[PDB]
């Protein structure tokens, strides 16, 4: 289905897992369907503006041990709906 | 640096996804005339300096998502290239401002002309010589 991203694994209800595949940023072709989103144990160092953008109804997202160190003003720009953030086990040093 | 891919003269395509590019430059990539697709994503160009789309007459398909795209004038070679070579709406959807505050994830290819009537245009001969006689 166009909704899922090529690489992460995905159930109905809109479920995406992407952890444990050493993406070195956010996949891209996000979809409106998915609902929670898993990111971590990757390596996504740098995360760009409107990085999430597409998946505005998504609810749950996880980034922990992810090599974050610096995120953007406008990165989680359009996620209203988001309600779970993992941005634990990371280098962020500010905000 | 200038003319690293001047040798490489038979490219069709050329990715530079994922990087940490700040500037592209159009003495970098030189003269790719049989260039037909580039790869750009995930990238920290802001913009693409002028004359950068030049040197690619055959080049079809752009991928410029998650970029820290400045929406001004500068990017005036690359907006035209994009209203002659429509992305597809996926594509589309994930080419995006970033410039931060007032402007925000808005679509490229929404930005028409007439909304950056202020921009510099090229010198006339008219205003060339009011210029010269105010």
């Amino acid at each position: 289905a166009p909704d899922c991203p090529e690489v992460c694994t995905c159930v109905p209800g809109g479920l995406a897992s992407c952890s444990a595949l050493s993406l070195p940023a956010v996949p891209p072709g996000l979809s409106l369907r998915l609902r929670a989103l898993l990111l971590d144990h990757n390596r996504v160092r740098a995360l760009p503006p409107g990085a999430f953008a597409g998946a505005g109804a998504l609810q749950r997202l996880d980034l922990r041990e992810n090599g974050l160190h610096s995120v953007h003003v406008r990165a989680f720009w359009g996620l209203g709906a988001l309600q779970l953030l993992d941005l634990s086990a990371n280098q962020l040093e500010a905000l | 640096a200038p003319g690293t891919f001047a040798p490489l003269r038979a490219l069709r395509n050329l990715s530079l996804a994922g990087n940490r590019l700040a500037r592209l430059e159009p003495a970098a990539l030189g003269a790719l005339p049989l260039l037909r697709s580039l790869s750009l994503q995930d990238n920290e160009l802001a913009a693409l300096a002028p004359g950068l789309l030049g040197r690619l007459p055959a080049l079809d398909a752009l991928h410029l998502r998650g970029n820290p795209w400045g929406c001004g004038c500068a990017l005036r070679p690359l907006c035209a290239w994009l209203r002659r070579h429509p992305l597809p709406a996926s594509e589309a959807e994930t080419v995006l401002c970033v410039w931060p505050g007032r402007l925000t994830l808005s679509p490229l290819t929404a930005f028409s002309d007439a909304a950056f009537s202020h921009c510099a245009q090229p010198l006339a001969l008219r205003d060339l010589a009011v210029v010269y006689t105010l």
